[PDB]
């Protein structure tokens, strides 16, 4: 997350109404905080409508933008055709299922 | 399989220098069959090793 | 009793005494080439002969 | 300070200066590997000397 | 964290222990008692 | 039991022939297998039905308004919800 | 400082009546309160005259 502070050109983003947006908004974190303003004035629209409208966004992207979604769904794509994502860095909460 | 059908070719080779004694191209060409299964003998190891590695 | 959501992770693990650490092979010279390259090259040697 | 020796260890300067030991070949501090096994037998048994 | 069967101390016990993950509190408590403690690192 | 799920993957995928099979049949995935579990154990006949609005779920603080899965159970639109809803403190009060 | 935390067999100490020694006292950060703590309750005497 650190090193997305390092750089402006490549955008990021998080899906709308999903657990993982509410984090950054609510996150009283030096480095967590600055992603959430950075994002939400930031155009065009990143927080895409659905989790398969952005991973299909990232891939036509060609490494511009980087899509912050939860472990579990970033294990389905990268071994799954035409495997061309991958998971860079460790997991940013511990989270589950109910 | 390219390799055994060379030994096989071979044989009757050595088979057949025991009929047309005068004739001398006959083992000379056994020779070359031996000696070309052996090459193609390699390749078959390399390509099935190399496969495996997929 | 009524337990609360759990609040770190564990899960059950083998622990064992650490083996020190082995000394390379009498033969740790062919390491650098797998065993088949090794193989290989001899059937090279005969072969090219 | 100790002069070692083939078969028997010694002291040096020190509180004791003539008090030797039998080297101690097969210690136990483990496992034993069975290459390892053998270059302290060939050692311990001083064969080539 | 339990509690014996009808406690009243259930409801604010759990809420309590999600509010510690959401803060960045538990994560660090880990870090802490845990990776900061090695003393074996050529 | 009216379950509410959402379509994501490898949660609720659909089979090579999804035309011709009728009802629960022909959902797949890793809530569908689970939801299977979890109603031969207690005994339930649930039915799949899939949330309309297609929204994971979070609250309007305009409107206060719960949308998604989250506001789907509130209302009373269905009593177990077998799909992928982390927890947080905004869903666990209601 | 951090790499200080990693360890406890090396010790570590200030000067008496000397500005750094009152910038760890009052130093309100998670690592340099640490290292007030250490020193305070360290036998023998760590801050030299
Ligand atoms: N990484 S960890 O083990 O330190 C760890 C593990 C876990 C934590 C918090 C931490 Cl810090 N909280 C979660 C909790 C938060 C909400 C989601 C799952 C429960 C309720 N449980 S967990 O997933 O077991
Ligand atoms: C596809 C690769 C084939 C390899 C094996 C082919 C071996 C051919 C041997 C021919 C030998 C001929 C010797 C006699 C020649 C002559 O009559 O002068
Ligand atoms: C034909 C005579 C040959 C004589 C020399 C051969 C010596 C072989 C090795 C002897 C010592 C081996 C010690 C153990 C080595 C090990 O396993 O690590
Ligand atoms: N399923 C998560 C959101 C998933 C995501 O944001 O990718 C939730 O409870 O909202
Ligand atoms: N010069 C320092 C003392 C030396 C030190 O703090 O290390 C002072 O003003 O007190």
């Amino acid at each position: 997350a650190e090193d997305l502070a390092k750089q402006t050109e490549i955008a990021y983003g998080t899906l709308d109404s999903g657990s993982t947006k509410e984090f950054f908004r609510r996150s009283k974190i030096a480095v967590y905080e600055k992603m959430w303003t950075y994002m939400r004035s930031a155009e065009p629209s990143v927080f895409t409508r659905t989790t398969a409208e952005g991973v299909a966004r990232v891939r036509k992207s060609k490494g511009k933008f980087a899509f912050l979604l939860e472990s579990t769904m970033n294990e389905y794509i990268e071994q799954r055709k035409p495997c061309d994502t991958m998971k860079v860095g460790g997991n940013l909460d511990s989270k589950g299922y109910g | 399989i390219l390799s055994v059908i060379l030994l096989f070719m071979g044989g009757l080779c050595i088979a057949a220098s025991e009929f047309y004694k005068t004739r001398h191209n006959i083992i000379l060409s056994a020779g070359i069959f031996f000696v070309s299964a052996g090459l193609s003998n390699i390749i078959g190891i390399i390509v099935y090793i190399s496969a495996n590695a997929g | 009793i009524d337990f609360s959501k759990p609040f770190m992770s564990l899960g059950i693990s083998i622990m064992i005494k650490k083996p020190q650490k082995s000394k390379p092979g009498v033969f740790s010279f062919l390491d650098p080439l797998a065993y088949e390259i090794w193989m290989c090259i001899v059937f090279a040697y005969i072969g090219v002969s | 300070m100790t002069h070692s020796g083939l078969w028997r260890t010694c002291c040096l300067e020190g509180n004791f200066k003539g008090l030797c030991k039998q080297i101690d070949h097969f210690p136990e501090d483990y496992e034993a590997d069975t290459a390892e096994y053998f270059l302290r037998a060939v050692r311990a048994s001083s064969i080539f000397p | 964290v339990a509690t014996p069967k009808g406690s009243s101390l259930r409801t604010p016990v759990n809420l309590a222990v999600l509010k510690l993950s959401e803060a960045g509190v538990l994560d660090k408590l880990k870090n802490k008692w845990w990776y900061d403690k090695g003393e074996c690192g050529d | 039991v009216v379950v509410t799920t959402i379509m994501e993957s490898p949660y609720v995928m659909y089979k090579k022939n999804h035309e011709m099979f009728e009802g629960n049949d022909k959902y797949e995935g890793y809530c569908v297998d689970l939801a299977s579990e979890i109603a031969k154990h207690i005994g339930i006949k649930y039915k799949i039905a899939i949330v309309p609005d297609g929204k994971y779920g979070a609250r309007d603080a305009d409107t206060k308004i719960w949308n998604g899965m989250v506001g789907e159970l509130v209302y009373g639109k269905a009593e177990i919800a077998i799909a992928p809803l982390t927890i947080t403190l905004v869903r666990e009060e209601v």
